């Protein structure tokens, strides 16, 4: 995922900040890896049992992409929970486990 | 109607807009500055609105930019000066806008009066004879897609 | 039938294809691009088409 | 696809012309490819699966 700068317009008394974005969609909402967007594998994958072949992983990842439609409307939440927590707490501690 | 009347005549009167309280980019707001862009005049509106619509309107196109990457020019330069900018920036190779524009016009019924008379901007974009005016160029093409933030 | 009539009498008004996707691809776009590809002659659409 | 010149006869004031045809035949049931009518490749097709 990709830091995000954008706010809202509205009358605050605090400095805002970015954040992570809960999803790996990009501003243009394709997906977004890290080293390369192929999955092809020497072998297969075997561990005690459990055989998976080579053409499944492929299918895996061609049905986990998302629908690229909701892409305006998931951005919505982002926009308004950016600009609406002081930045000066993104540095805080956690205090009760069972939130996280 | 009447706003706009007085703003052809006092020089210093242009209009200031008034945008949407506490919604950025919502689909309306595209269209009706796309409306503005292309129908008013440039003359008539303050160097503010003129270059909070052209941000608008820019904010979709930028490979890179983002809208709020495109408000943070505030500093950096002026109001009129970031208009102008982001205007020629539309009247490139790649994007052509109309950008609708006004002139000056001094038709009068001759009449016996006792006071001055003087010129005014017509609020009309249209010229003496039909023809549209447009600032930079007409014929509006483009080579990309509006591209916001989801819409 | 009609549009692609008008295509082959006038060289200019060539097809414009208007897709439905932005970024990402979709089972049915690759197999409706496939039968573009090979039914429809390549005289009668446009450069961006191609 | 080519140029079509048949002309119907009919009385007429005005020239006509070449126009291109609407379906990739030419005049027989074999139709017309640009590069050669064969399907052979490398691999098979993968984007993103599919």
């Amino acid at each position: 995922t990709t830091l995000f700068d954008e706010n809202e317009p509205v009358v605050r008394r605090y400095q805002i900040g970015r954040v992570y974005a809960p999803f790996p969609v990009d501003r243009y909402g394709s997906p977004v890896y890290s080293n390369c967007t192929k999955v092809e594998l020497a072998s297969d994958y075997n561990a005690e049992g459990f055989t998976i072949r080579k053409d499944d992983f492929r299918a895996l990842q061609a049905v986990l992409r998302i629908d690229e439609d909701r892409a305006a409307d998931m951005f919505t939440t982002l926009r308004i929970m950016i600009s609406s927590i002081p930045a000066v707490w993104y540095d805080a501690e956690v205090v009760h486990y069972p939130h996280t | 109607a009447i706003k706009m009347m007085q703003a052809a005549q006092l020089h210093r009167a242009s209009i200031e807009i008034a945008f949407p309280m506490n919604v950025s980019l919502s689909p309306e707001i595209i269209v009706q500055c796309f409306i503005v862009w292309m129908s008013i005049p440039e003359q008539l509106l303050s160097d503010r609105s003129n270059f909070i619509i052209a941000a608008v309107i820019w904010a979709g196109f930028s490979a890179d930019d983002s809208y709020a990457d495109i408000m943070r020019r505030s500093a950096r330069a002026s109001d009129r000066q970031n208009y102008d900018i982001i205007k020629a920036a539309l009247s490139s190779r790649k994007f052509k806008l109309p950008r609708a524009s006004t002139t000056l016009f001094d038709e009068n019924e001759p009449v016996v009066r006792r006071y001055q008379i003087g010129r005014v901007y017509a609020p009309f974009p249209v010229d003496r004879y039909g023809s549209p005016v447009y600032s930079n160029c007409t014929k509006v093409e483009l080579a990309s897609d509006y591209n916001a933030e989801g819409f």
